[PDB]
């Protein structure tokens, strides 16, 4: 068994929470380390987001 | 049948390689589709077994994997067709050789 064929592979994602620029707007917020928004999708089910 | 016999071993040979051909140029035709096997035939057994009698092809081991499943290995089958050739022609040289010389026999 010579042959070794590579395919691409995405994981999941980087959780590093990015740089954040202070806008003074009243209702912009920025979420802790492990932070969720959660929202609700377009097909009903419930979703999260930063 | 004294002549027929002495001729009908050397046509027999003749036609098992020419067989033979056929099966190694059929599968080097076909080197290039997935889930096909490499086929021969055993040419010392099949000719045995004819010179005292329709061939009992058998598949050959592959040499290193392919995902789509094919097995013909286009080096080694291109050697075997060269090897195969030869023979063609040594037998239909000794062939003619011994026909040559029945004939020149009656004169």
């Amino acid at each position: 068994a010579t042959r070794t064929l590579v395919t691409a592979s995405t994981p999941g994602a980087d959780m590093t929470p990015g740089q954040l620029d202070y806008t003074s707007r009243p209702l912009d917020v920025a979420l802790q380390q492990d932070g969720w928004l959660v929202v609700q999708a377009a097909d009903g089910a419930e979703g999260y987001t930063r | 049948d004294r002549l027929d016999a002495a001729l009908r071993f050397q046509q027999e040979a003749l036609n098992l390689r020419a067989q033979r051909q056929e099966i190694l140029a059929a599968n080097i035709a076909n080197a290039d589709t997935p889930g096909y096997q490499a086929r021969d035939i055993d040419f010392a057994s099949e000719l045995k077994k004819v010179m005292v009698r329709a061939v009992d092809l058998l598949y050959r081991v592959p040499d290193q994997p392919s995902l789509d499943g094919n097995t013909v290995d286009m080096d080694r089958e291109r050697t075997q067709f060269a090897d195969n050739s030869l023979k063609y022609q040594m037998g239909l040289t000794v062939l003619g050789s011994q026909l040559k010389g029945m004939m020149n026999v009656l004169q």
